[PDB]
């Protein structure tokens, strides 16, 4: 009973860790959503050399578009993750099912994810460095 | 040309941000795991003591010599 | 049921405000909008915000805090900055006019527009607590709304809560180092309004905190967001065992009955150990010992007071982390059978200890390096009667030839207050002799 | 041992829901599916004991 | 695996969490005990009644 | 059926209780939601001296928890064997006297009382022998000085004939904890001469130096010293609560303990004690046993009894033992330290043995002694009063609160005498 | 005498379960009270924007 | 918390937005009667006769 | 304007645990008991009638607002502990002014 | 500690950058 | 077969009767259409006590509904448990009294209280031995007072030798309610006095405090603070409904307490009361259950038997237990608690015992006291009224709907005179 008991809490402080790092990198990459929206914006109004505008801008709309992508697969990991955490022995949603103590296949390591989210990051980085170097030229 | 990285940055926006790092995990768990695992304190821990939870008032009728 | 309503007058006083209430954001997992990061489950159903951050039903902590200062930005840049969502747009109060380091305008003309606004402000809080710890008064002695207002609203406070505790923080003017030229006239009118309405006024003064900056965490730079992250440090640990669990327990109402033994002598010292870099905790060991000695070493001090000219009153340890009470008691012997540290012949017991186990916590992009023990030291000396002192002649020295009385005199003060103020200090300086001797 | 046995069990196959890149093989499934083992083991030793 | 004696009691050196939960309260002018549901630390509770 | 009535008041009251109670469960076979899992009938025979029955096998403790602000009240209810205690038992305030005699005695704790004698006169009223109440506090504090005394005072005057047992923490040689200790403590022991009739002085610099010396121990937190603290509660009650071959319950140890009223301080010790890897060096017999508990290491008060003369003392074993070992044990001790003993009372030393030891251990044994050492403590806490009393320092806090110089004066005078007492006890010759 | 016995303890288990029952219901209908104060919020957000103010 | 019981009993009316009482007495021109009988109850609830 | 006590429930209705910290409004708790019958003591319009006793307060309550408070609080020492006689005297010399400044606010 | 003082060791010397491009655009 | 009435008056009176319809038709099976769906014949064994036989199964109410405004009897209607009652048995005016005795009592009431005498005498002719009536009402509105007290006088005109019972919902010593509760509680005391046969002043304040400190509850609302009221109420009444060892009716109660004709005001008390996660530490005995009965914070009214003296108490335990237990415990507590006891009635309890406890419930256990400390409650009236009446506050509603002041001197004098008696018989020795 011990054991179990034991094993189960350093379970649920391991998910609770994963959770913080999935929150931190969902706020992260919001931020960068933010920027990206109000960059976009203050592009815009530069515009109103403008096919180059317009090749920047949609670049930029479209750095928006995959740090959206990145946001929805965080969101939907960290909903997870909240009920992966909040389950214990008393919850009723405890349940029979087959053998799942499984490694699946091609998986990621949290190096890798990591990596994924900063790369995403650096692009919009990079994209709003350009955006706002051409918003110079222009002025 | 106002200068770029010095040129309108308040202090308390650029100093009193909002909190963003990868190692808040370490500030409420630490990365170490616990090296034990406790049950509580047993019948065979309990029961250990020679001739336990019986008195005196037991030899009596029981045919024993009394070596305690 | 712990409540402390944390009150920042002044621009001084908001901007700790800052710094400590993203600590306690931070210590309590709140985000900058006032929510719980999305879910219920860091630390589980908890209520340990209790303390600071009011619950409404929805999730939404409001915290317990009334921003206050005459002059427009600082407090509209909290109302546009990143913690804009968590603060309650009638607890962030502003007026028209600036106080203008004017210890007349803040305490007769225009600190009396706001004065009715900020107590309902409070009413409103105190209401809403259920049992209040006390008050928490954030300001600076530098002048104007910091010490005016500061002063009238602790003298309305006491008129009306009683005998509730009300615990400050001022940042009392340096020796050498000043950004104004009334900041002695607004010290001594603001001590002699105060030295009755208060019960324990901890200080801190920029030029040791700059020192202990520039020795301790190599910063070339110190602006006034790391001075008051360190601030927000000392405030914590003294908040902390309210609100974490702890082998001695101490709440805000024992710090005047430990560390005021006569009803004037209520300005205490500040110091925080171990503050240190990254570079320097890697080569220290920061041992409980080492950071009891750490201090009462007459370097560590926040109050640019050197106490070895003094003789201690009362001290209160505020230990936190993962501190044993049997090393506590080792270093806390050695201390007392150390010579270099003198008491009062009066005081043999001069210590309160108080041992909480949450360790100290790190802001992200701060200065302080991560470690797992900590010392808030709050030590009563004698030795600041050399800065009443010095002090008292600066005052003296510009009030002989009655310099800038005429803006004090046009703005709603005569002669008699200053004349009494001055008599009151050497009063209190007399009594700190006759304390000392 | 029934419910911290399905504990794990449902834990881990609403974990296998992450869309993309989330499918991550962090230190916390490594030992969640040790879970899967040891509940199982120690059933065996406290129902060896039963028989 | 040891008996409750003395110097047989060992402390967890990882836990960081803490803080305390504010069971007994004041709500009207009455005395509230509640239920406590949350542990030293936000861990639960080794009785759930 | 003699019933116990305990009582926890202050913060140090309530973690020490607290241990007390997680520790007399396991020994009754108790686990934390309350039913009895129990080994054998005798842990059930007399669960009635702490517990009351419930529905089912729950046991619910009779203690009443005091305080004036929650906080470490909330810890231990929120910890392990929290949710055992009745939540009626649970009475608080809201501010905290907070190291205040005059805050703790003459304020809002004096509003507080009322319900504390509910609950009490209900826990008291529901029983049918009721052989005393006793108290876990912590003289040097706000809550638990004056409250406590308040507590004590109030009681003894309902309940006069009943034993009024206390555990004081008394304040330390070296090292404070609270500045306004030596007041605290002058003024809650003024109470305690008057009112109690056994006290207990068990001091947290002595803890330290069992626990660092006895049991090394490295980093001891105060789980072990309220477990020291713990075990010897249990050591004056197993006679009571478990048969024995020469039972001796509360009321026989006062009357074998103390030869006047006025000394009823005595010093407690348990002595099964060793390190971690000590016990393949210490086969436990009952000879090491007793010079373990004569042993000046292992008394839980800086009063060294070398410094003085045993009025009084009085050992409760528990376990299988020789009635003849234990005697010769302790008349060996005798004869050996003459001049250690008064020589107006011979055979200072009043046995106990119970055949039921704690679970672990083979067999234990608890020390308690009336001596004239206790004479040191009151010296320095009189000498610390009379240094903070003469300049008046920290002193309006109190006479604002409202009391006057009268009381401190007539609490220093009261423990003079009770020095002057012990003193002339000390020295008196048989003829 | 047994009878008496299990009928006493019957009774009490009653007891205990009907105010398990209770509590848990009453646990219940607090969080449905966050709920509507949730609902409250969102309806809010939704409908009384201050452009929407006639 | 099925049987009656003093103080075992919970809200119904938990949620709800409407509270519309319908005038079941009135007096039809001199005699007073029960002109309900087809009217709802609380909220527009059906009633039971 | 009355309270009339509540006998057990005292545990309740004082200010400091209904979350009032600040200063209580007295009453007059135990209330007193008459033998029968009253003088009319007012006509029909809520006057006081000629030759009935009539307190020499303010009929307007007293409330001192901001700007009519005195400029100097005393502070609320209530000790007189430890303070030279010059120091007492100063201390009882401004509470006796500050309470005549109140009374004339109030009338 | 020595992560925390590799990304200060990274701060300040973006801080030089931004400095000295603030003084070159100057 | 003995039939009692039941009368409710007022917006208080309708909704405290509809919670007590509720309770009886769930104790009895009664299903919400009117029909009979109950476990053991037991329950409808003596149905004929509170319910009329209909066509069929349907077993109609002994009610009468009085209130000068559709209203709340509107609400009771269009409520659950609403349609066991006879449309018939609803008597309402059209303008409703605006919290005015005199309007209740003199002008809007006058021209009503034929009609509800021509139900009430049906409803009674009706019957088969007709027991006595029951009012449920309050001494602090319009038609609770006035016409509750005008149907009182009416009723005891018509049938003088029938028990009478009030449930008296009095005004609160704090907060309001209605700020004219000294004018409508003086005048409704007067008419109590010389026409109630046993009235059992009831406080919304004490029931406050009942159901939320003795129950937590949080919420308590009025279903379940009526719903207390009702408890009590069955408590009164079960041993006409359901046998026992030792039964007894309303005029035992009636006879057993009240010792002099003025001085039937009563303060009852339903005593199991469990707070929420407690019943596992709860003992569920005999002595308990007695305790929680005589214990000062479980009573429904402001008033403290311990500053005043009990004169006769009456205590019903509905359930199965013991002669032994019942009679020792009253012995215990008379004396113990002798000082708040008259010495010259020897042993001044009436002990009653039924069978059936609550659904739900083991055991329960009704209390009503007949202390002389209820001389506070018109203490607090008549000063407030006092108050009043010096300044002639709001005395214009009453002039002006044709009613004198002489009627308030008189009714004043009255409650002194009553005030007087009670002090009287607490102050008198007996030898
Ligand atoms: N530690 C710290 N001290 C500050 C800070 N800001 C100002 N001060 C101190 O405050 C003193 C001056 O008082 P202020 O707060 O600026 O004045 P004020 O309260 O705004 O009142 P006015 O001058 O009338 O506007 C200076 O001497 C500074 O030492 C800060 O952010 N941190
Ligand atoms: N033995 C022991 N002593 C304690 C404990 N907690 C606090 N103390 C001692 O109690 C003293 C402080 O008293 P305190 O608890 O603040 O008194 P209170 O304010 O009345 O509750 C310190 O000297 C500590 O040594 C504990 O758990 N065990
Ligand atoms: N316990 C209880 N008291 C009530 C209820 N409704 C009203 N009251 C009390 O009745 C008093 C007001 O009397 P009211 O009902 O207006 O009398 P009416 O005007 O003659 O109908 C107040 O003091 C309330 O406390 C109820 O549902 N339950
Ligand atoms: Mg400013």
């Amino acid at each position: 009973h011990a054991l179990t008991m034991r094993t189960q809490a350093d379970v649920t402080k391991k998910l609770g860790d994963r959770m913080n790092d999935i929150n931190f990198w969902k706020f992260e990459l919001n931020r960068e959503i933010e920027e990206m929206i109000e960059e976009t914006d203050l592009l815009c109004a530069q515009k109103k050399t403008l096919e180059q505008s317009d090749r920047q801008i949609k670049l930029n709309r479209g750095s928006k578009h995959k740090l959206t992508m990145d946001w929805s697969d965080k969101l939907s990991a960290f909903k997870i993750d909240e009920k992966c955490t909040g389950l214990n022995n008393n919850s009723t949603e405890i349940q029979y099912k087959e053998g799942s103590a499984k490694f699946e296949a091609v998986q990621t390591n949290p190096q890798s994810w990591a990596e994924f989210s900063h790369d995403n990051v650096v692009r919009a980085e990079h994209e709003r460095l350009a955006s706002q170097q051409l918003r110079n030229l222009i002025d | 040309k106002r200068v770029p990285h010095a040129g309108m940055k308040t202090t308390m926006t650029s100093s009193y941000k909002t909190p963003s790092d990868p190692k808040m995990t370490e500030l409420f768990s630490c990365p170490v795991d616990t090296p034990w695992v406790i049950p509580e304190a047993g019948p065979i821990q309990t029961f250990s003591v020679p001739n336990m939870y019986t008195t005196e008032y037991k030899t009596y009728a029981s045919g024993k010599p009394i070596t305690v | 049921m712990r409540e402390c309503i944390s009150i920042h007058v002044g621009q001084a006083g908001v901007q700790i405000g800052n710094a400590c209430w993203e600590l306690y954001c931070l210590e309590h997992g709140i985000q900058p909008d006032g929510q719980m990061p999305s879910d219920k489950t860091i630390g589980g159903g908890d209520d340990s915000f209790n303390t600071f951050f009011s619950e409404t039903g929805a999730g939404k902590h409001v915290p317990r805090a009334v921003f206050v200062d005459l002059e427009p930005t600082v407090v509209d840049e909290v109302r546009t900055g990143t913690y804009r969502q968590l603060f309650h747009p009638e607890q962030l109060i502003t007026g028209k006019e600036d106080a203008a380091n004017n210890y007349a305008r803040g305490h007769y003309t225009i600190g009396k527009e706001i004065v009715d606004l900020v107590l309902d402000r409070i009413r409103k809080l105190a209401d809403q607590c259920t049992g209040l710890q006390g008050f928490l008064i954030f300001h600076s002695f530098g002048g104007g709304t910091g010490s005016g207002f500061a002063s009238l609203l602790m003298e309305r406070l006491s008129v009306d809560y009683g005998k509730k505790s009300k615990l400050e923080f001022a940042i009392y003017p340096a020796p050498q180092i000043s950004t104004a030229v009334v900041e002695p006239y607004n010290t001594i009118l603001t001590t002699h309004t105060t030295l009755e309405h208060s019960d324990c006024a901890f200080m801190v003064d920029n030029e040791a905190i700059y020192d202990i900056c520039r020795r301790n965490l190599d910063i070339e730079r110190p602006t006034y967001t790391n001075l008051n992250r360190l601030i927000a440090q000392i405030v914590s640990s003294i908040t902390a065992s309210l609100r974490f669990d702890g082998a001695l327990n101490v709440d805000l109402t024992e710090f005047q009955t430990n560390l005021v033994p006569y009803p004037r002598i209520h300005f205490p010292l500040a110091t925080y150990a171990p503050v240190i870099s990254a570079e320097k905790a890697y080569h220290e060991q920061l041992s409980v010992a080492e950071i009891t000695n750490a201090c009462f070493e007459p370097a560590n001090q926040m109050v640019k007071c050197d106490p070895r000219h003094g003789k201690y009153m009362a001290c209160c340890m505020l230990y936190r982390g993962d501190v044993v009470p049997k090393d506590v008691n080792a270093a806390i012997a050695t201390i007392k059978t150390k010579r270099t540290i003198q008491f009062v012949d009066w005081c043999p017991t001069g210590f309160k200890v108080g041992i909480n186990y949450q360790p100290p916590t790190v802001v992200p992009g701060g200065d302080l390096a991560k470690v797992q023990r900590a010392v808030c030291m709050l030590s009563n000396t004698t030795a600041i009667a050399e800065a009443w002192a010095r002090l008292d002649h600066k005052f003296d020295l510009m009030y002989a030839k009655r310099a800038f009385v005429h803006w004090y005199v046009g703005e709603g003060m005569e002669e008699g207050e200053f004349s009494e103020a001055r008599e009151d200090l050497a009063a209190l300086e007399k009594d700190y002799e006759e304390v000392g001797v | 041992k029934e419910a911290p046995m399905k504990v794990a069990q449902t834990r881990l196959d609403h974990r296998t829901h992450r869309p993309n890149v989330e499918l991550c093989r962090d230190p916390a499934q490594y030992r969640m599916v040790q879970e899967v083992g040891e509940i199982q083991d120690s059933i065996d030793k406290l129902q060896q004991k039963l028989a | 695996a040891l008996p409750f004696l003395p110097g047989n009691s060992f402390t967890d050196p990882t836990q960081r969490k803490f803080h305390r939960s504010q069971s007994l309260g004041y709500k009207n002018g009455y005395a509230l005990p509640a239920r406590p549901e949350v542990g030293i630390g936000g861990e639960p509770l080794e009785v759930n009644q | 059926m003699r019933e116990i009535v305990h009582m926890q008041a202050g913060q140090c009251g309530n973690q020490i209780g607290a241990k007390f109670w997680e520790v007399i469960s396991d020994e009754h076979g108790i686990d934390p939601t309350g039913t009895y899992h129990g080994d054998s009938d005798l842990q059930l025979e007399r669960i009635n001296v702490y517990y009351n029955e419930a529905t089912g096998g729950k046991y619910v403790p009779r203690a009443v928890l005091v305080d004036l602000e929650p906080g470490t009240m909330d810890s231990v209810r929120s910890g392990p064997f929290g949710q055992i205690f009745r939540p009626d038992n649970f009475v608080f305030g809201q501010s905290g006297a907070g190291n205040n005699w005059a805050k703790g005695h003459y304020t809002e704790g004096a509003e507080l009382v009322d319900s504390v004698l509910d609950v009490v006169r209900k826990e008291a009223e529901s029983c049918d022998c009721l052989q005393g109440f006793q108290l876990t506090h912590s003289l040097g504090g706000g809550t638990g000085s004056g409250m406590g005394t308040l507590l004590i005072s109030k009681i003894r005057e309902e309940y006069p004939d009943r034993i009024m047992n206390t555990f004081s923490v008394v304040p330390s040689p070296k090292v404070s904890d609270t500045v306004v200790e030596p007041y605290n403590a002058t003024l809650s022991v003024h109470q305690l001469v008057e009112n109690t009739d056994e006290t207990y002085c068990i001091d947290n610099e002595a803890l330290y130096d069992i626990c660092f010396r006895t049991l090394k121990l490295t980093t001891p937190t105060y789980g072990d010293l309220n477990h020291l603290v713990s075990a010897t509660m249990s050591g004056v009650t197993t006679c009571l609560r478990f048969p024995g071959q020469l039972n001796a319950d509360l009321r026989k140890l006062a009357v074998n303990m103390v030869p006047f009223p006025r000394l009823h301080f005595f010093m407690p010790g348990f002595a099964p004690l060793t390190s971690r890897g000590s016990q393949q060096y210490r086969a436990l017999t009952v000879p090491e046993l007793t010079q373990q508990m004569f042993d000046a290491k292992n008394m839980m008060a800086a009063c060294d009894p070398r410094h003085g003369r045993y009025l009084t003392v009085a050992a409760i074993f528990r376990g299988r033992m020789s009635m003849k070992e234990v005697d010769e044990q302790m008349l060996n001790v005798q004869n050996k330290n003459s001049s250690y003993f008064v020589e107006w009372i011979p055979n200072n030393v009043k046995t106990a043995v119970c055949d039921i030891p704690p679970r672990g251990l083979k067999m234990s044994a608890t020390f308690i002694g009336n001596s004239t050492a206790i004479q040191e403590l009151f010296k320095r806490i009189s000498e610390q009063f009379t240094a903070m009393f003469r300049r008046k320092a920290f002193l309006h806090w109190y006479t604002g609160e409202g009391m006057d110089e009268m009381e401190f004066t007539e609490a220093e005078s009261n423990m003079n005498d009770l020095v002057s007492e012990y003193q002339q006890y000390q020295d008196a010759t048989a003829e | 005498e047994q009878r008496e016995n299990d009928r006493e303890e019957a009774f009490a288990s009653d007891m205990i379960r009907n105010d398990k029952i209770s509590e848990l219901l009453q646990r219940r209908q607090e969080q449905d009270i966050r709920n509507l104060n949730s609902a409250m919020n969102e309806f809010r957000d939704l409908h009384q924007q201050p452009e929407g103010r006639r | 918390s099925l049987p009656f019981l003093p103080g075992n009993s919970f809200n119904p009316r938990l949620g709800r937005d409407k509270f519309h009482k319908s005038q079941h007495f009135d007096y039809s021109n001199e005699v007073p009667m029960l002109v309900g009988g087809h009217k709802p109850g609380i909220g527009g609830d059906k009633l039971l006769g | 304007s009355s309270h009339f006590s509540a006998n057990q429930y005292k545990q309740a209705f004082d200010s400091r645990r209904l979350q009032n910290s600040q200063i209580p409004q007295t009453y007059k708790e135990r209330p007193s008991s008459y033998e029968g019958f009253t003088q009319i003591i007012a006509n029909d319009r809520g006057h006081l009638k000629q030759g009935v006793p009539r307190s020499k307060d303010s009929p307007w309550g007293g409330f001192v607002g901001t700007w009519e408070m005195p400029k100097k609080i005393p502070g609320n020492v209530t000790t007189y502990m430890s303070r030279g006689d010059p120091a007492i005297d100063n201390i009882q010399k401004t509470r006796a002014e500050h309470n005549e400044y109140m009374r004339q606010a109030v009338s | 500690n020595k992560s925390l003082a590799d990304e200060q060791a990274e701060k300040d010397r973006l801080r030089r950058e931004q400095e000295l491009d603030d003084n070159f655009t100057e």
